[PDB]
RNA sequence: GUUAAUUCCGAUAACGAACGAGACUCUGGCAUGCUAACUAGUUACGCGACCCCGGUCGGCGUAACUUCUUAGAGGGACAAGUGGCGUUCAGCCACCCGAGAUUGAGCAAUAACAGGUCUGUGAUGCCCUUAGAUGUCCGGGGCUGCACGCGCGCUACACUGACUGGCUCAGCGUGUGCCUACCCUACGCCGGCAGGCGCGGGUAACCCGUUGAACCCCAUUCGUGAUGGGGAUCGGGGAUUGCAAUUAUUCCCCAUGAACGAGGAAUUCCCAGUAAGUGCGGGUCAUAAGCUUGCGUUGAUUAAGUCCCUGCCCUUUGUACACA
């Protein structure tokens, strides 16, 4: 019951990310950049899971499972409108883009806009706030 | 400056430890259990449960904010 | 109807007041006996009215501090039901007896003031106020960023200052304030 | 025959005066009333800075504006009603009527 | 050196330089007959107890 | 600070003199003696003006007042 | 046979609470709620403070149903409080000897006066330049 | 005779929401695990099977206070809304589930759309909620 | 001497006056006494529903009444009563009875400031310009621009907490428009949400609405970790207002997850339903409150003093000052 699993992993390596044992799965999947507290939620209870076991004491097939959820939503019933990558600009696809593939779409958004001199990419290479706050006294530190 | 490392699940070394003299402590509460075995409170508050379930120790006083417990009766 | 008791199981009798200076300024007895450590109020309209509040309620009014608990009376009502709970049980006696020992024995007895600091003793409502003040901020201290609950920090608070351990927060203070009027005597 | 007249008036010592008068007019025609019933008072607040400038201390003014309105029923044709309504009338209190 | 505790018979007035102390007038009741003027702080009323941790020094009046 | 002004010295000491047998002892009959025999355009000052009244007339019971 | 009703009410900031006392066997409900439930419970002893100075035997032959509107969660408990004790005195005044009213309303005074007699404070409107009745927004001088 | 007005109504929300689950004609939604039930909140409801125990709530409503509508439903099932650094205010429930459970307890008879507007309670849903409160009076006591 | 008071008593080369203060108006409290109430209710009665005669019903209908609600007229408090202090005067302290023994505002003197407002005004002198216009209209941009300094604030640093359910209570007050376009919303379906489509009520004690408000209360999960604290910055998608939203109007969803662990010198506001917490209305308003103006709600610690600091008033006094 409350003795330690002969297996309990204290870090649990996964999408090239650690995933710390100690807590509660729900909000230890959170841990990866693509996900975060309700994501979680929801990917966890189309894999049946209890929800009061922790991240390390999970057997590693019911863990597999879940990545294959989370990169692929869709097929497991998880609504369209809870996504964050929806109708991208490029391929159309409703997807899920999670800890290593956020920072590249991310970076490819910034230059996309940048590249062709729209007025929120240059703000981006100046590094000034983009969603029109006023500059004249806030977040001064960050620019010395 | 100093920090908390409290183990989640019981080892066996402390789960014995627990079943002893905690059913001797006049005030036992998750909060004292806690830093006497440094353990998660939610551990504490579970590992305190389950010893009622078993009638080894007596509820006093159940609410939200604290649970309280004690001892049974002397002999 | 008589024995008038707290939260309905604590009785208010057989508590002894044994300093005679705070006699008329404590109320625990008969007639300030009460239920519960709530009421209306009107008892900041004169001067020292304020003496005649049952000693409990005045320990539940200087529990809302802080700033993130002013005007919640219930919280500091039910803090003060478990605080006298698991004094009972960790000591075995009157959780009154204990707290009227703890007043006694935290106030200062003489304080020191601008008349370079003159030495001057101190009134006996000043001397409950000051107890009262400083138990409540012990626990409050204590029980700030740390896993234990308020209601626990507020009930070893009042067993040490209860016999005058020297490691509650309260009687620290009083040494403090009165080797320093011995100072400037 | 149900009839219904509305006084409404800023001024309340008049609309009590003209009140009085239709009530007492009505029990010499020998016609039962219901008595006036004294509807809550709609008090008009605006609340406006005392200054055309901007600077000073920021001092306002509180313009009230209370509005009284009382309702008087009768048990009679509409031709005996119409002399009495016609007649006592301060020039603040105005008067409806309505047929229920 | 003993503590002594004594009773407060009239207020003379209020001192100090925001006036916060009163000037008392006390009679220890062990010896209800010697009677000392000092300087007490906080809200003093007539009739009530003083603890005294010395005893000896006397405050002047205003 | 219940210090009576000059308006209801002045009119309780007039009072005194012209109605002396009427008044009496007690605030709440010369109140109503106060009330019939002056108009005085409140009921603040009327009060004020015969607690005056009464209290002048336990003076003059004593002796005179100059 | 004859009806004897009494109804009285109770006050506090702004929750009032009227009482309907009848003659009947001991039944005491509040908006058809027995007072053993009414939230907040903590403040329980509260709405017990006139049956349990008394005992049942003299809120016994009297059944009470009282309704309470307005005010806030303590504000109606208060109210509720205030409306049983004045609603028995006032029962034992119109249909017993006031023989019985004389120690009924010391008992209650002795525990406490606001028990029987209404408090009298309100709230106070709030003034232009603060955000609350008296306190005052910050100056500037520089 | 025992009423719901004499019991605890928190453990009657609870005996009754057991009485729904175990009767298992409820017909509950298929997004009621991916849902959020207000846009006040921040995460789904933590029980699972939250519907039954909203179901077991609105029909106590309805039985204290008829004439209900959805309007009235997401107004009793709202709560503060904090907006982070802006002051926190008050915020209307979830209209969708609101009116799944009103439907979902009319299609067995529970409630029905009385003439007013809303739904008020069923004769028969009068005598069951009835029966829940005898089972909680005789647990209690 | 007394007073909150140039308020009174009393002395008196002054006497009789005027304004200010007070008085006054509104507001809070209380009246089982009065006038009354289908656009407010109560209690009884009769049906109806449910449960084991009774109990619950804001389910339906009507006979009396006005306690609750509304609003009118009166009443009530005067330092009146008692005990002390005091020229025994003006008055002060305490106590009884009492709802109340200082509720809170409005109005508010003489003299002045070279205080603000010519950008409120068809209030206005003089000056300037007046057809390539300093008139007026249209298109676009800016008033939001960002190495930095300061002022008013909102949210936080957590466990006296956060999250998820359950339970249970308000008071102010607005609502369909002269031109003028734009109102408050019930109910029923669609949508996960913002929202959409239909029907209805309301010019309002009639409908929204018994305004089912938050805090608070009860039960879960978390466990001292910048952590489920905190929610800045930022990407992608969906709605709504608009003639148009990019320099993102506002709202909704997913993701991203910064400083911040109580704040130096210094300084602000406040004493009873007061501070503080908490939410709701109005103004601005096509779109809409981190502001302000009101409303309730939970609700204290300290104090009944002083002239030490910052200042104000009166008398005496010194002055080489008098835009002081
Ligand atoms: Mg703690
Ligand atoms: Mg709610
Ligand atoms: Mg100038
Ligand atoms: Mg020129
Ligand atoms: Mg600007
Ligand atoms: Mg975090
Ligand atoms: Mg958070
Ligand atoms: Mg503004
Ligand atoms: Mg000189």
């Amino acid at each position: 019951s409350l003795v330690i699993p002969e297996k309990f992993q204290h870090i649990l390596r996964v999408l090239n990310t650690n995933i710390d044992g100690r807590r509660k799965i729900a909000f230890a999947i959170t841990a990866i950049k693509g996900v975060g507290r309700r994501y979680a939620h929801v990917v966890l209870r189309k894999a049946d899971i209890d929800l009061t076991k922790r991240a390390g004491e999970l057997t590693e097939d019911e863990v597999e499972r879940v990545i294959t959820i989370m990169q692929n939503p869709r097929q497991y019933k998880i609504p369209d409108w809870f996504l964050n990558r929806q109708k991208d600009v490029k391929d159309g696809k409703y997807s899920q883009v999670l800890a290593n593939g956020l920072d590249n779409k991310l970076r490819e958004d910034l230059e996309r806009l940048k590249k062709i001199r729209a007025h929120r990419g240059l703000r981006h290479f100046w590094g000034l706030r983009v969603r029109g706050q006023h500059t004249k006294t806030t977040g001064r530190r960050g620019r010395t | 400056r100093d920090k908390l490392n409290n183990l989640v699940l019981f080892d066996k070394a402390t789960y014995d430890k627990l079943c002893k003299e905690v059913p001797n402590y006049k005030l036992i509460t998750p909060a004292v259990v806690s830093e006497r075995l440094k353990i998660r409170g939610s551990l504490a508050r579970a590992a305190l449960q389950e010893l009622l379930s078993k009638g080894l120790i007596k509820l006093v006083s159940k609410h939200r904010a604290q649970v309280i417990y004690t001892r049974n009766t002397k002999g | 109807t008589p024995d008038i008791k707290l939260f309905g199981k604590w009785s208010t009798d057989d508590v002894q007041i044994n300093d005679i200076s705070l006699q008329d300024y404590i109320a625990v007895k008969e007639k300030y006996a009460k239920y519960l450590p709530h009421s209306a109020g009107r008892y900041a309209a004169k001067r020292f009215r304020k003496a005649q509040c049952p000693i409990v309620e005045r320990l539940t009014n200087s529990m809302m501090m802080h700033g993130r608990n002013n005007g919640k009376k219930l919280m500091t009502v039910r803090i003060v039901k478990h605080a006298f709970e698991i004094i009972h049980l960790l000591t075995g006696e009157n959780p009154l007896q204990v707290l009227v020992n703890a007043i006694i024995n935290s106030g200062p007895r003489e304080d020191s003031t601008r008349i370079r600091r003159q030495a001057v003793d101190v009134s006996p409502l000043r001397r409950v106020n000051q107890a009262i003040w400083l138990l409540c901020t012990g626990a409050r201290e204590a029980a700030f960023r740390n896993i234990k609950t308020i209601a626990e920090c507020l009930a070893d608070e009042l067993i040490n200052a209860a016999k005058g351990s020297s490691n509650s927060y309260a009687i620290k203070k009083k040494d403090e304030l009165e080797r320093v009027a011995k100072s400037n005597r | 025959h149900r009839i219904r007249i509305t006084l409404t008036s800023r001024n309340v010592k008049s609309l009590e005066k003209v009140c009085a008068d239709l009530i007492r007019g009505a029990k010499e025609k020998n016609l039962k009333v219901k008595g006036p019933v004294r509807m809550p008072t709609k008090t008009l607040r605006i609340t406006t800075r005392k200054t055309p400038c901007g600077e000073g201390s920021k001092t306002w003014d509180r313009f009230q504006m209370r509005i009284h309105k009382r309702l008087i029923d009768l048990h009679s044709p509409s031709e005996i009603v119409k002399q009495i309504t016609s007649i006592s009338i301060e020039p603040g209190v105005e008067v409806e009527v309505t047929i229920a | 050196q003993p503590i002594k505790l004594a009773r407060v018979t009239k207020v003379l007035g209020r001192t100090g330089s925001q006036g916060q102390c009163t000037q008392v007038r006390v009679e220890f009741m062990d010896d209800t007959s010697r009677s000392i003027i000092r300087n007490v702080k906080g809200p003093v009323r007539e009739g009530d107890v003083l603890t005294l941790l010395e005893s000896e020094r006397e405050a002047r009046r205003l | 600070g219940r210090v009576r002004t000059k308006t209801v010295k002045k009119a309780a000491r007039v009072i005194i003199e012209k109605y002396y047998t009427r008044l009496g002892n007690d605030f709440h009959t010369n109140k109503r003696v106060c009330e019939e025999i002056a108009i005085i355009p409140s009921k603040k000052l009327r009060n004020k003006i015969a607690g005056y009244v009464t209290h002048l007339m336990k003076r003059i019971q004593r002796g005179p007042v100059r | 046979g004859p009806l004897q009703s009494v109804q009285v009410f109770g006050r506090k900031k702004t929750a009032t609470a009227v009482a309907h006392c009848k003659r009947g066997n001991g039944l005491i409900k509040v908006n058809g709620r027995p007072l053993e439930m009414i939230e907040p419970r903590t403040l329980q002893y509260k709405l017990l403070e006139p049956v349990l100075l008394l005992g049942k035997e003299r809120f016994a032959g009297v059944d009470i149903r009282v309704r309470v509107k307005g005010g806030g969660h303590v504000a109606q408990i208060y109210a509720i409080r205030q409306s049983i004790s004045k609603a028995l005195v006032a029962y034992y005044q119109k249909y017993v000897d006031e023989a019985s009213k004389k120690e009924i309303k010391d008992i209650l005074i002795q525990y406490d006066r606001t028990l029987l007699v209404a408090d009298p404070r309100r709230c106070e409107s709030k003034k232009f330049g603060g955000p609350g009745a008296r306190a005052r927004y910050q100056k500037s001088y520089r | 005779g025992v009423t719901v007005k004499d019991v605890n109504q928190q453990e009657f929300v609870r005996a009754l929401a057991a009485f729904l689950k175990k009767s298992g004609k409820l017909k509950v939604p298929e997004w009621v695990d991916t849902v959020k039930l207000a846009k006040h909140k921040e995460l789904a409801p933590y029980d699972e099977n939250w519907f039954y125990t909203r179901a077991a709530s609105t029909a106590r409503h309805l039985y204290l206070r008829g004439g209900a509508g959805v309007g009235s439903m997401t107004k009793i099932y709202g709560g503060r809304q904090r907006n982070g650094v802006m002051p926190s205010h008050f915020s209307r429930g979830s209209k969708s589930v609101a009116r799944r459970v009103l439907q979902a307890l009319e299609g067995l008879k529970m409630v029905e759309k009385d003439q007013d507007g809303g739904r008020k309670l069923t004769p028969q849903g009068q005598r069951d909620l009835d029966r829940i409160a005898g089972q909680v009076a005789a647990a209690k006591k």
